[PDB]
């Protein structure tokens, strides 16, 4: 049961293809709920097991619920992944493929060098040492801390927040009434 | 700090402690005996604990080997307590901590044994169990009469030996 | 001051009927009025460039920012008086400048993430902010929702604000994984050698910076304003620009940057000579702020650019605002409107202008030719106090290619005056109704601060020496 | 860091290229935010602070106030036009 | 290898089994007769479940407070305090406009019978 | 009065459940070797249960008092190497 | 801020490496900058581990061709369930 | 609480004693494999000469 | 290992043997509610009639329609199914009896409770007709906003404990119970409860054959019966009767296997009555009362019952303020 994390990042390869060719809008998104859940059990296998949960209920409970609501009652147009319409795409695709992922992952180095900021993003190989210390005495979890951060130190953070949650209640409110 | 997730394994060292730090023996306690002890390891060794973190704080990242000799010294005087409470109060010792492995190890669950433990030790060891950082028009919570929150069941052996323990007269 | 105004004002909004809305506008004008004049003696806390941070290192207030948020509410009580007042008294201009009953709730949240931006001093207060701000333009581009293209530019507005928020929100989280930090105050002079900090900044500016309308990314922008209402887009096209480009000037992560002058060099050309051979005035009018943005990445270059960006700040905010106002004037003088939302599209429509309301020509003239930097006007300080700091440190392709594409983009700004100082048939005599008296007062007062702005000039440099130094 | 980096490459080139209805454009905008949420936990989680987790909630609300937001403007999209276009806007 | 993950790959094992029973065991048998644009609606449709995201968003952001809830006492507990006061005015602003009604178009036509 | 009939249903509910309760707790009970569980468990409580383990020899709860520790307990100490975390 | 803060509301991993570069910083002004820069490396390879992975790299590649291999106190792994077996 | 902070330094001065042990007996096992080879393993990577557990083994 | 696959299918016979007479139950007492027998033809006194029910419909002709996909039709069974009962690892039968005692249960309880919406949704798409989708629009909606509810009075009994936790709460209980100082929480918990199933007091959408509906049935019934559960362990006592110290030192005299037996079978029965009690009030509701608009439902949530839940926002953690009382982790 060592390789978990590398099975969960080809799973999440895969179930982003199945997401981006699928026959009907909504077989999509019920691929991007199980993509979620992959992100989950990712969270979980990380040692965020706070966030998977709070994953569950937030992503999958409440947005796409919303965005399933949206595909019932509207309707949506879609053409099928044709060939004639999408190998036009390719090479670009290809070659934005290799640069982005190799840029993407080039931003975790520290060289003058172009390569060995490359493959010191894949000097992986050393297993952390975990070190039990008896400093803390209480049961401070995640979740508590959050909630001293939040409160605390960035309680303006906090009251900004909920000036944007006010205007996520304002905004679809004033766009969709037709006021008498 | 941090907890291990994601595939760790265990794995230990055949090695020993260099020539140059002496021999310290160990606490062999867990943690009901632990747990039931540690006011009185507190009581006795508070001089010497303090000493060892105020080593740890004044030499700053050095940390493990320049405070060698003063947890050497909270570890020998913990023992010190630990085998001065067995040879005098071994029966009501581990009365108290056998209560306390069952109920989580709540304290909170433990009052009838941990009533004849205090008065054993605090008669025959002369020490005495406090809480500090409680100022007086405040009364500590292992002497309040009636308090809010009961344990399930009662132990029976110290309700045995507690009513036992009132028409001797011991308490 | 400004929550108290949105926490008023949305539960005093929910009871009023849709025949108060305009009065209500009326009321805040006045409200941000007394916030600047009797509150703004709190320039004395900014003496010798004193700094406060504020919230423990969230908020930082220095007289940059002061300055700043002073001109977001100058503007702000410009363009809710552009709202809250009638032009005339006809059953015409009602049913073409007419607001919704949520607008002044979503000007006044949009204020408040375009402040929160400026004061900024960590990443999560930038993000948040930058977040606010943009459902905020959403909302306000959507909220005249019985139009065509106001919908499809909310759409639009939509997918390409979200990219480049992801973008944003990727090299803050970029950031924090090399250093364990949120401010910029960590960098503090020495980790920049010793640590490939470029690609991270360079990329954060970027993602910044496409919102304004830097050029390889400029075509969704100008479809965005040529496709909103003539009153919205003051609007969307001023606050964005102003608060992202004075966070980006406040905070020097792009100093000599070969990306940084590589996009200032194609947005001065491709504004330039994009908007050349353009018949729409809101196109023509929008290319305009495509170049004055790429005279800002100009500056992003610099060390110690804060006199030219401020001053070049306040002249194109008036410049702006006043030609925006002008041609909201020649709506009366047009043989043709069409389209409720946009009455006036087509540049040639202003074509007998001089005929009818010549001083309106006067006004038009003054802020043309301080848009193309004619010295006794306003915008050639600014253009000269731009080349003052382009010099200094070197800058010397990119001075050729500023004078350049000055040069041409006076011929585009002429065409305006080309069009209306020319003959036209049939011409105003006597017109009954009256353009507003509140309304037309603070075109004029734009205007004498166009002309006769000059003259403060050396005030204002002994004024800048004693709070910013 | 490589199955956030991934998710957001492959979303955001899945968003790039669609051509064929406009929800995908909408999932992978969210999946996009999801992949930068993974980076930023892997870094508070190997860095030993709240920080990162604390970007990461607020970001978490962020994303569905936008999700709010943008389907209620899709929503008054769609009011004056009752179909939308496969090709998109 | 707890009695936690017995359960959850467990159930499926349970719809699994029942389906196939059904499925192994029932006529199938079917024909035509057997077998068999779009509709408008109302605002308030669309709005109750746009307009539930972010009370929702309200309701896992007292979650980290309600933990955290002794340790900011007395500071904590105001900031809380502004924060459900701010979304308690937009709520206000919500039932004061009546945004969530769907509203019956035809009334009894209260206009009275004049005359000439 | 009372119908048995309509209460024998919930009679058996209420049996089952009651069954499944005390059979799942003396379950536990073998499971720890004549304890109750352990209900809420910290992080520091957690390092204390794997440090009895360690110390009392292979058993799970047995709960050793000794005065002083045995040899193989100076070097049967753990530490945890963790995977790349790729 | 949350400079400092750690999971469990303490201070991180790298705090104290930090908190030596801070107090560098704090007596230093610049054109005096070029002498704290060791504890900035010090603080760089805290976060990242740059230096240790290049050591350790440097030493399995001379582990992998000995053919006696190690000849040293060995290190042991354990199952879970054998922590404190013997 | 006051339990658990008693408990403290006791448990403290197990866990640093086994990180001294475990720590040095790495070191001489790196040196016994580096025979030969010139190469230092006594010293730090870090700059400072604060004392330093080690991490990132090789997995076996 | 011999150990918790034992415990693990001695649990799941008695839940999902518990949620079969559940039916049973409702039909008897519906009856007797009407003034009439309930079935007595297939048992002895009636009873094995959802095993004849399921024996039956397991041997029904399934029919996927012309309209229909025919994968998201027969797997909306499925994850109603198992979302419905992957709850139930988490109540306690007792202290520290669940099939997986995880330091956040309520997160848990709360994150599978969302996971049930999608199976009504999801199969409104099932069989695409314009009346087959603006009904399940009304289910999920209602649905959704009285989950919102549902959350808001979980937070609101947290505030009081500090744990995510569940026997956590339940020995947090043993000095009073929760519905005894809140009690309207009690009724609005209880009504909310009645919603979130859909059950005929608030049910207006009702107003397959054979596996999709046996399927649906079960998480139906195991949804009456884990919210239910809900109720409780976090607003009644979950498995506390009273003290019963001095009982016991009467009866035992040291801890063997047949007093630990006895404690469970105290215990669990304490949590059973009061589920039993719980389930009996929803089949009571069922039978005194008729069904809702739309109109009204909507109105009733989010502008009666949610403005006095902002209200119990604000006088809650102010009364744990007046009198320093904030609950410890
Ligand atoms: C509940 C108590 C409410 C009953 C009211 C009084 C009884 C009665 O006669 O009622 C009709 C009464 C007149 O009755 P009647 O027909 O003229 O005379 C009937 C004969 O007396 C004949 O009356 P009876 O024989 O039916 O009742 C005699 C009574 C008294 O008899 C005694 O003296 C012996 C008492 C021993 C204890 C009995 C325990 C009963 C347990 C019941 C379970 C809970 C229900 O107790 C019993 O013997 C009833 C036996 C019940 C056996 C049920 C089988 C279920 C087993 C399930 C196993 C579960 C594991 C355990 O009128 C009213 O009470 C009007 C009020 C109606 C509303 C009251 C509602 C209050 C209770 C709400 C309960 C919510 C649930
Ligand atoms: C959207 C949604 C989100 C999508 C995410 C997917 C992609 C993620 C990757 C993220 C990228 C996002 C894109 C960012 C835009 C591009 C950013 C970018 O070029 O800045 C460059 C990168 O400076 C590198 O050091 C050069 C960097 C070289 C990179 C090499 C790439 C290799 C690819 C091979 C195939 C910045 O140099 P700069 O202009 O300051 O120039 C430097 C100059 O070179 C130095 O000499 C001076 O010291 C300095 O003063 C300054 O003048
Ligand atoms: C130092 C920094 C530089 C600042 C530059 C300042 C710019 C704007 C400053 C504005 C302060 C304004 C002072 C002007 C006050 C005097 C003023 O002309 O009255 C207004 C304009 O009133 C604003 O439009 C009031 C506009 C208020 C805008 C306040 C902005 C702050 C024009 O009335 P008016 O006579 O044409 O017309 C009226 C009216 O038409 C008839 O119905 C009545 O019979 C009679 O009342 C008649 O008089
Ligand atoms: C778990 C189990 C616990 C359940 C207990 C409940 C017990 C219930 C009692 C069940 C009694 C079985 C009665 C079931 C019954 O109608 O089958 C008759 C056969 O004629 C027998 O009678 C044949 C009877 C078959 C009886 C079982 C044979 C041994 C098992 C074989 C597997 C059905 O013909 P049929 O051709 O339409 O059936 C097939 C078949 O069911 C489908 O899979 C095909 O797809 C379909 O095309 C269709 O052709
Ligand atoms: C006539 O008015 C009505 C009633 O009478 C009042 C009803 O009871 C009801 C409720 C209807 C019912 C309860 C019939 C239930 C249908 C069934 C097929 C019962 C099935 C039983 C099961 C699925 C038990 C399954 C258990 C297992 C497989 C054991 C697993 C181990 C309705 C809808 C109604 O309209
Ligand atoms: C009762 C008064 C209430 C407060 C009124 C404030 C309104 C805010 C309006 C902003 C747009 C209108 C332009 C006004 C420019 C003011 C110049 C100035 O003074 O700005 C200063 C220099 O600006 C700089 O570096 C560069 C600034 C460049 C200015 C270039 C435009 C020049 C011509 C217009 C300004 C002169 C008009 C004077 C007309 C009599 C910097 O900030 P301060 O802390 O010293 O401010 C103090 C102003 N107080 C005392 C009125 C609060
Ligand atoms: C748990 C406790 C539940 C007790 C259920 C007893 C019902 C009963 O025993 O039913 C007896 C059954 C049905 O008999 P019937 O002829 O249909 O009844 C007619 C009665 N009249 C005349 C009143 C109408 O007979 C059997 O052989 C079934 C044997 C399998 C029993 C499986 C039990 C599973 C539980």
């Amino acid at each position: 049961t060592y390789y978990f994390i590398e099975i969960t990042i080809f799973l999440a390869i895969l179930c982003t293809i199945f997401i981006i060719s699928a026959k009907n809008p909504m077989v999509s998104i019920l691929y991007m709920i199980a993509l979620f859940v992959i992100a989950a059990m990712y969270l979980y296998l990380i040692g965020l097991g706070i966030f998977s949960l709070l994953y569950i209920m937030i992503y999958i409970g409440a947005i796409a619920v919303l965005f399933l609501f949206i595909i019932t009652l509207l309707d949506i147009n879609s053409t099928e992944l044709s060939v004639k319409s999408n190998i036009r795409d390719l090479p670009l695709v290809l070659i934005s493929l290799i640069v982005l992922t190799i840029s993407g992952l080039m931003i975790y180095s520290n060289d003058s060098i172009l390569i060995n900021k490359l493959l010191e993003a894949f000097g992986n190989d050393y297993n952390t040492i975990i070190t039990q210390d008896w400093f803390n005495i209480e049961n401070t979890t995640l979740l508590t801390t959050i909630g001293n951060v939040l409160l605390t130190n960035n309680a303006f953070i906090l009251l900004v927040l909920a000036i944007v949650l006010l205007l996520g209640i304002i905004g679809p409110i004033s766009i969709t009434m037709k006021h008498k | 700090p941090r907890e291990a997730a994601a595939h760790w394994v265990p794995f230990e060292d055949k090695a020993n402690m260099p020539d140059n730090v002496p021999d310290v023996v160990e606490v062999g306690a867990t943690s009901a005996p632990l747990l039931s002890a540690s006011y009185f390891i507190g009581a006795k060794c508070k001089p010497y604990n303090d000493d060892f973190m105020l080593c740890r704080e004044e030499s700053q990242g050095s940390g493990a080997i320049d405070c060698l000799k003063e947890g050497r010294r909270v570890t020998r005087c913990a023992v010190s307590v630990i085998e001065d409470i067995n040879k005098s109060c071994l029966d009501e010792f581990r009365l108290h901590w056998q209560c306390l492995e069952q109920n989580n190890h709540q304290l909170s669950g433990c009052r009838k044994a941990e009533a004849l433990l205090n008065k054993c030790v605090f008669t025959k060891l002369n020490l005495e169990k406090k809480i500090p950082g409680l100022r007086p028009d405040e009364e500590p919570v292992f002497l309040k009469k009636d308090p809010w929150i009961k344990p399930a069941v009662d132990d029976f052996k110290s309700v045995r030996a507690y009513a036992e323990a009132k028409k001797n007269g011991t308490l | 001051m400004l929550i108290l105004a949105i926490i008023s004002l949305i539960t005093f909004v929910s009871m009023s009927k849709l025949s108060d809305n305009r009065a209500i506008i009326r009321l805040i004008n006045i409200y941000l009025i007394l916030v600047l004049v009797l509150d703004s003696f709190l320039y004395l806390l900014f003496l010798n460039n004193q700094t406060y941070t504020v919230m423990g290192e969230l908020l930082i207030f220095n007289s940059f920012t002061f300055y700043i948020d002073m001109l977001i509410y100058f503007i702000m009580i410009v363009i809710s008086s552009l709202y809250g007042y009638n032009l005339y008294n006809n059953n015409l201009y009602k049913t073409l400048f007419e607001p919704k009953k949520e607008l002044i709730i979503l000007f006044l949240i949009n204020i408040l993430g375009a402040l929160l931006i400026v004061h900024s001093n960590d990443f999560i207060t930038l993000f948040v902010a930058i977040e606010l701000q943009s459902y905020s333009i959403y909302l306000i581009t959507a909220i005249y929702n019985s139009s065509y293209k106001a919908s499809k530019a909310s759409m639009l507005y939509f997918f390409m604000g979200g990219i480049l928020s992801i973008l944003i929100a990727y090299s803050i989280n970029t950031y924090y994984s090399v250093l364990n930090s949120y401010t910029l105050h960590s960098l503090d002079s020495l980790i920049i050698n010793t640590l490939d900090l470029n690609l991270i900044l360079i990329a954060l500016s970027l993602g910044l910076l496409f919102k304004i309308g830097i050029a390889p990314l400029h075509k969704w922008l100008i479809s965005i304003y040529e496709n909103t209402p003539i009153l919205i887009t003051i609007y969307i096209s001023l606050i964005p620009k102003i608060s992202i480009l004075s966070y980006l000037v406040l905070s020097n992560i792009s100093i000599n940057s070969l990306v940084i002058s590589i996009l200032a060099i194609l947005t001065l050309l491709v504004g330039s000579v994009g908007g050349l051979l353009q018949i729409k005035i809101k196109r023509l009018l929008a290319f305009s702020g495509l170049t004055n943005a790429g005279y800002m990445m100009l500056l992003l270059l610099l060390n110690n650019n804060e006199f030219s960006y401020l001053y070049y700040i306040t002249q194109y905010s008036i410049s702006h605002l006043a030609i925006f106002m002008i041609i909201i004037f020649s709506i009366y003088y047009i043989n043709y409107i069409n389209n409720q939302y946009n009455p006036i599209i087509y540049v040639n429509q202003l074509k007998g202008l001089i005929h009818d309301n010549a001083y309106l020509v006067l006004s038009m003239a003054i802020v043309v030719f301080s848009f193309i930097g004619i010295p006794p006007l306003l915008g050639f300080f600014g253009k000269l106090n731009i080349l003052m700091s382009i010099l200094n440190n070197g800058y010397y392709f990119i001075s050729i290619v500023l004078i350049v594409a000055s040069l041409i983009s006076a011929l585009y700004y002429l065409y305006l005056l080309n069009v209306s100082i020319q003959d036209k048939n049939n011409i105003l005599i006597n017109s009954n109704e009256t353009v507003s008296s509140v309304l037309s007062y603070i075109l004029s007062s734009l205007i004498i601060l166009i002309t006769f702005g000059f003259i403060y000039n050396s005030l204002i440099i002994d004024i800048f020496n004693v709070y910013f130094n | 860091m490589f199955i956030g980096t991934i998710i957001l490459v492959l979303s955001f080139l899945g968003f790039v290229f669609n051509r064929r209805n406009i929800i995908l454009a909408f999932i992978c905008l969210e999946t996009m935010l999801l992949g930068i949420n993974l980076i930023l936990l892997r870094n508070s989680v190997l860095f030993d602070d709240i920080s990162g987790s604390l970007f990461a909630i607020v970001i978490i609300i962020l994303a569905g106030v936008e999700s709010a937001i943008g389907l209620s403007l899709l929503v008054s999209y769609y009011r004056l036009r009752g179909v939308i276009n496969s090709y998109g806007i | 290898m707890n009695t936690f993950i017995i359960f959850i790959i467990l159930i499926p094992i349970v719809g699994f089994a029942l389906l196939a029973v059904n499925i192994l065991l029932a006529v199938y048998k079917p024909y035509n007769e057997k077998l068999g644009t779009r509709l408008a609606f109302n605002a308030a449709f669309i709005l109750v479940a746009i307009l539930f995201l972010p009370f929702d968003l309200e309701i896992s952001t007292l979650l980290p407070y309600v933990m955290s809830i002794y340790l900011v006492s007395n500071y904590g507990f105001t900031i809380v305090l502004l924060f459900l006061l701010i979304l308690i005015i937009g709520f206000v602003y919500e039932i004061n406009t009546n945004a969530l009604k769907i509203n019956k178009h035809n009334k009894p036509n209260t206009d009275s019978l004049i005359y000439k | 009065a009372i119908p048995f009939e309509a209460l024998l249903p919930y009679g058996i509910i209420f049996g089952l459940l009651t069954a499944g309760g005390g059979a799942m707790q003396v379950l536990h009970v073998y499971r720890n070797g004549g304890v109750r569980d352990r209900f809420a468990i910290d992080q520091w409580d957690s390092q204390m249960m794997e440090r009895d383990l360690r110390l009392n020899g292979g058993q799970g709860r047995k709960q050793v008092d000794q005065a002083t520790a045995p040899e193989a307990f100076k070097h049967n100490h753990v530490w945890k190497s963790e995977r790349p975390l790729i | 801020t949350a400079a400092g803060i750690s999971l469990t509301g303490g201070r991180n991993r790298c705090f104290s490496e930090w908190q030596s570069f801070m107090h560098c910083t704090a007596k230093t002004d610049a054109k005096s900058r070029a002498q704290c820069l060791p504890n900035f490396e010090d603080y760089m390879e805290c976060l990242h581990h740059t230096k240790e992975k290049a050591r350790l790299r440097e030493i399995e590649s001379v582990l992998k061709q000995k053919k006696e291999g190690l000849e040293a106190p060995p290190v042991k792994v354990i199952p879970v369930k054998a922590i404190g077996l013997v | 609480l006051w339990a658990r902070i008693y408990l403290m330094p006791l448990l403290q001065a197990e866990e640093d004693r086994q990180t001294v042990r475990r720590s040095i007996a790495q070191l001489e096992r790196e040196k016994e494999i580096m025979k030969g080879t010139g190469f230092d393993v006594d010293k730090s990577v870090y700059n400072d000469g604060k004392f330093h557990a080690p991490a990132l083994m090789i997995p076996p | 290992m011999i150990i918790n696959i034992v415990e693990i299918l001695i649990f799941l016979v008695c839940v999902l043997f518990s949620v079969a007479y559940l039916t049973v139950a409702e039909r008897k007492t519906l009856a007797y509610m009407q003034r009439r027998l309930g079935p007595n033809f297939v048992g002895y006194y009636g009873l094995l009639q959802a095993f004849a029910d399921a024996v039956k419909l397991l041997l029904k002709e399934i029919v996927l329609p012309k309209e229909s996909n025919y994968i998201i039709l027969v797997i909306s069974p499925l994850i109603t199914l198992i979302t419905a009962l992957i709850g139930w690892v988490v109540i306690p039968l007792g202290p520290g009896i669940t099939l997986g005692e995880l330091n956040l249960g309520i997160l848990f309880s709360l994150a599978i409770g969302s996971l049930g919406v999608f199976g009504s949704l999801l199969s409104g798409w099932s069989s695409n007709s314009k009346y087959s989708l603006l009904g399940s629009i009304r289910s999920t909606a209602q649905l959704i906003s009285y989950e919102l509810i549902l959350t808001s009075i979980f937070i609101i009994i947290i505030m009081f404990v500090s744990s995510l936790n569940i026997t956590t709460i339940i020995e947090t209980q043993r000095v009073v119970w929760y519905c005894i100082p809140l009690l309207p929480l009690l009724l609005i918990f209880f009504i909310a409860s009645v919603a979130e199933t859909a059950r005929p007091p608030f049910d207006l959408t009702e107003s397959y054959s054979g596996s999709p509906f046996v399927f649906f049935f079960l998480a139906e019934y195991s949804n009456i019966i884990l919210i239910s559960a809900f109720n409780g362990y976090l607003l009644l006592g979950g498995y506390l009767s009273f003290n019963y110290s001095y009982l016991f030192n009467i009866l035992f005299n040291d801890y063997s296997y047949v007093s630990f037996l006895f404690e469970g079978l105290i215990n669990s029965s304490a949590y059973a009555i009061k589920l039993v009690f719980l389930m009996f009030s929803f089949i009571w509701v069922r039978a005194a009362f008729p069904r809702f608009t739309y109109d009204n439902l909507i109105n009733f949530c989010w502008i009666i019952l949610l403005p006095l839940l902002f209200g119990i926002f604000l006088i809650i953690p102010s009364t744990l303020y007046i009198f320093d009382s904030f609950p410890t982790l």
